């Protein structure tokens, strides 16, 4: 409800011991929580803002340059160095120069010369970190309500705000009981070693190591009335037109080949405080509060109507969108699922609690039909109207969907995604330390590596393993040729 | 200058598109294929130098093409 | 993205020093002894396909050391 | 002197007058009335289109952006044809003076 | 460009990319692939700007 | 009952107004006025003078 | 068209080659793809037309 | 132009028969047919083709087949 | 005509260009392209046509563009 | 785990005596309180043994 079709929305049927089932809801979408005797809960996350950001240090992209001076030496007298050369604000360089009777020097040959220069940078990005003391994770969960105005709504749920400082949260909703949030914020994606890198108007995230080691004029950060800049030399260059004399020349505004510099990283909207996006958080579900709509209704005794046609949503299940036009009390939505030939029930409700609410409110149920011809009885009675869909595709093509996706899901999240459903643990467990433990090893072992480079050495790795005469190497290199070409195929999502 | 060493592989990143996706990632390869357009010479260089070392036909291929890899992107 | 393919190697020039000389001449491979001192696995990695390759000693060491110089610059 | 402009090319850009329109996700392509002006850049990429969006159909629908499009600070790269060249050499003679 | 020139090669100016106008000293340009120098971030799915 | 209509396509044109221009050689592609309207189509060709 | 109707596979009513446009009776429709229908000869050298 | 590529085998199968079945369903053999009564010089240039690559008698047969029926269709 | 067969390839050219060339050069092997990238179906089966035909690379490719060729021109 | 600090006790309500902890490498909620209202806090240590 607060998400159809968003293409990477996915069901998590999970029962547990104490019914607590741990989905790791990422940025990018929903997640749906159908469940036996319980609401059907829809999860998306929404803005992850991070206010008070610290300055740490930043950096200049275009320079100006004043106040040129210069002197120079005869040739044997050695270097040459101007009064001003000590301040931090000159940039200074030696080269050497030839002169003579003509150049006022008693002595043929080639003496040393300096210039310097006078530097205030214009327009200086600044890379700022958060500290976790100050995040702002904010969750908000719909129930699937028979409702008209919620089969793709944005702006209707429960907003459960999730800091660190509070670690784990509760939720009322407004009458279906209450959901406990156990989550861990503190193990989302890493924020100690991010900068963020807002310039102009736009920011980004950038690694902490990769951020030291841009090739760009620092200064400290420390919110001083005037910067002391690190690593001048750098923005500006000196023509020594032949070797008669130089002069010095910046390189004007740097941008462009900033916003070059990044492409890999993510970017983030920063617009007063920031409201970074594209954070990803697991948690845990406490759903041993809940009640569902109102279970002491009654079945209802009339007839139905469809106002809308029904429609697929790329996931297999339908939204039927039903107005219920006898004038009884609210009442309970009869639903059976007829097969082909066949009065069998197959077949589930997404709603799973379908019920109208004002008798002029056309209240929608969500379900799934079997792969084959379905027909879809609404209501009790002989003049109950049979909604037929015809739901293309096999089971086979659900699994392999599903591997899909699951795999999909593994590249992103590496470890953490190996806990996506059901708490599990008796097997869960070992497969996500075996995995991390490989994980970790290969992630720190490619860290740094293109789209082509690293589709190219996975193809030159399957081609080792598939000319050697060693079941280990040959396995060996061609699991990791193959991985690594699937994770190629994928990465700089 | 700081166009190089582009951030890129860092593993910093989910399932939300990032910065300049097709065109950053295709832009690398079209600069080498574009750079060896220019100049074919160094294609019979690449082609000598693979012939002469290897003393096999996959290590030749290998260092042909990674090879021809290199000077467009070492440039 | 234009400072990739930078001006370097055609031949139109003469002995008047060219523009950013020493800067532009050593830019290049600071760059990648710089990306090569931040992802030292790499190296692990490259050891393991000289090793696995070559059928020989020289060559080796031409895999070797023109394998580590690439993937900085592709980067 | 006396140089020929030949190709200019710009590094500064400026956008303005932002224009979308989709389609239902097997309605196929969209396009924009726009789209055949030079100055407007397009580009094609596949949307999500649902009940939320005001589609009957689910699924992935086709999506298209324009701009005008005003390039600021553009470079030119003249070139010099030989009948204006200005090629001079001026000489001494190793007179005796101070 | 600005007040600095260059000298360069005539094929390699021809390679340069970046997008391109005739050169006609027209009223206004009409410019070559201009997509090369915009972006159009796609967050996630739902939109583009 | 109740049809849609999109993706109407044209099946016979009627050029009405024409438009020409060139260019000395090395001295880059002739631009036309007529060229940025959203109902002139054309290409260049190279011809000798 | 015409008189006459038809029913096509839609995957087909894409790939045929015409000129197509938004289908908005607008009274002006800027037509995508109209280098397709209208062809430029050009001579011996010389003009063209 | 849009002459070209006919939907007939698109498979969206009717029991009343199409548009124009009767001439649709001759027209293709009619051009081979046409073609190769006004040109006979290909028959002798497949049949030498055939001759030389086919090994056997079908692969001959086939070879032979398919060459009188792609000219004729890509002329 | 029926715009199946066009006039093409008869000799009687000369230095002048023809009604229309830039774009018959391409016209019908556009239309097998679109046609292949649309149904991939007939790849499987070409592919094991030729596959199971007494094979010698030579006519194991010939057999194999031939009949992906001639189906799409001539449907 | 191993609470570093012997074994905390308020001596007096109105200004805060401070706990020391030294909690295990893994992710590990802790709590201070007891009841529904008990203070808990999560943390996260970076490492391995
Ligand atoms: C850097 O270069 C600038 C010019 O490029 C220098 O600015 C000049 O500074 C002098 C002394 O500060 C100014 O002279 C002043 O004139 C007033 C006029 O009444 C006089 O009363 C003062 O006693 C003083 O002599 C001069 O006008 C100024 N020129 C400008 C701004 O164009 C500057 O001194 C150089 N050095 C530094 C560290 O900036
Ligand atoms: C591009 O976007 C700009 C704004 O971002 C549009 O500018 C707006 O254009 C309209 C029509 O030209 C202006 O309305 C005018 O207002 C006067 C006021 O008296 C009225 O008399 C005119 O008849 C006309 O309606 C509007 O002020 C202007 N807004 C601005 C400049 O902020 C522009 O139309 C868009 N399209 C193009 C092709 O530029
Ligand atoms: C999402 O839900 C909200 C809340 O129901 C919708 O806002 C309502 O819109 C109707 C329009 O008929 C108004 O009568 C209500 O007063 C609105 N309620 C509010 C503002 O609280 C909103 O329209 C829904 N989204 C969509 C796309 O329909
Ligand atoms: C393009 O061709 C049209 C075709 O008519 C031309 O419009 C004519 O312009 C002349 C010159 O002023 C007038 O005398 C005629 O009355 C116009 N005819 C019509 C039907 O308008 C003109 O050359 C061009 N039209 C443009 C550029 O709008």
């Amino acid at each position: 409800m607060r998400c159809v079709g968003v293409g990477n929305r996915d069901f998590v049927e999970g029962l547990s011991g104490a019914t607590w089932v741990d989905v790791v809801l990422e940025h990018g979408g929903c997640v749906t929580t159908m469940a036996k005797n319980k609401p059907t809960l829809d999860i998306e996350l929404q803005k992850t803002e991070a206010t008070q950001l610290a300055t740490l240090r930043k950096l200049c992209i275009e320079g100006k340059i004043t106040n040129i001076t210069t002197d120079s030496r005869c040739p044997t007298q050695g270097e040459a160095v101007l009064p001003e050369e000590q301040d931090q604000n000159y940039v200074c360089k030696h080269t050497y120069v030839d002169r003579g009777w003509g150049n006022g020097c008693g002595l043929f040959g080639k003496g040393s010369l300096v210039t310097c220069a006078k530097f205030q940078c214009l327009e200086p990005i600044e890379g700022k970190v958060v500290q976790y003391e100050n995040l702002k994770y904010t969750v908000i969960i719909t129930v699937h309500t028979g409702d008209q105005h919620q089969v793709g709504n944005e702006t209707q749920g429960v907003t459960a705000e999730i800091t660190p400082q509070a670690s784990t949260t509760e939720a009322i909703l407004p009458e279906y009981g209450t959901l406990g949030l156990e989550c861990s914020p503190r193990t989302g994606l890493d924020f100690n070693e991010m900068i963020l890198l807002t310039m102009k108007n736009k920011a980004w995230m950038v690694h902490r190591q990769w951020f030291f080691d841009l090739p760009l004029p620092w200064a400290s950060g420390a919110t001083t009335e005037t910067p002391t800049w690190n690593r001048k030399e750098l923005l500006v260059t000196f023509k020594n037109a032949h070797a008669k004399k130089q002069e010095v020349v910046v390189l004007g505004s740097q941008e462009g080949a900033m916003h070059t510099a990044l492409t890999g990283a993510t970017e983030i909207q920063n617009s007063g405080g920031t409201s970074i996006f594209a954070g990803h958080l697991k948690c845990r579900l406490k759903m041993d509060k809940l009640e569902l709509k109102g279970m002491s209704y009654a079945m209802c005794t009339n007839t139905f109507v469809l106002k809308k046609e029904v429609s697929e949503t790329q996931h297999g299940t339908i939204l039927i969108k039903v107005e219920y036009k006898g004038e009884d009390a609210p009442c309970k939505i009869p639903f059976s699922t007829e097969d082909g030939q066949g009065k069998a029930h197959n077949g589930r409700l997404i709603t799973a609690n379908p019920v109208v609410t004002k008798k002029e409110e056309p209240v929608n149920i969500e379900a799934e039909p079997p792969f084959g011809e379905s027909n879809i009885v609404i209501g009790i009675g002989d003049n109950a109207l049979k909604i037929n869909w015809y739901k293309k595709g096999s089971s086979i093509g659900k699994m392999f969907e599903a591997t899909a996706r699951g795999a999909r899901r593994m590249a992103i999240l590496g470890d953490t995604a190996w806990d996506f459903g059901s708490v599990g643990g008796v097997l869960n467990s070992l497969g996500k330390m075996v995995h991390q433990i490989f994980g970790s090893a290969y992630t720190a072992l490619f860290s740094g590596v293109s789209w082509v480079m690293k589709i190219g050495i996975g193809v030159l790795l399957t081609w080792i393993g598939l000319n050697s005469k060693n079941t280990s190497m040959s396995f060996s290199c061609i699991a990791i040729g193959i991985i690594t070409l699937y994770l190629g195929a994928v990465v700089q999502a | 200058s700081v166009a190089l060493a582009p951030h890129v592989g860092m593993g910093l990143d989910t399932r939300t598109q990032t910065w300049m996706s097709a065109e950053g990632a295709w832009r690398q390869v079209e600069k080498v294929e574009t750079w060896a357009l220019r100049h074919p010479g160094f294609t019979i260089l690449a082609l000598f130098l693979a012939h002469y070392i290897g003393t096999s036909l996959t290590q030749k291929v290998v260092i042909f093409i990674l090879l021809m890899l290199v000077t467009p992107s070492m440039t």
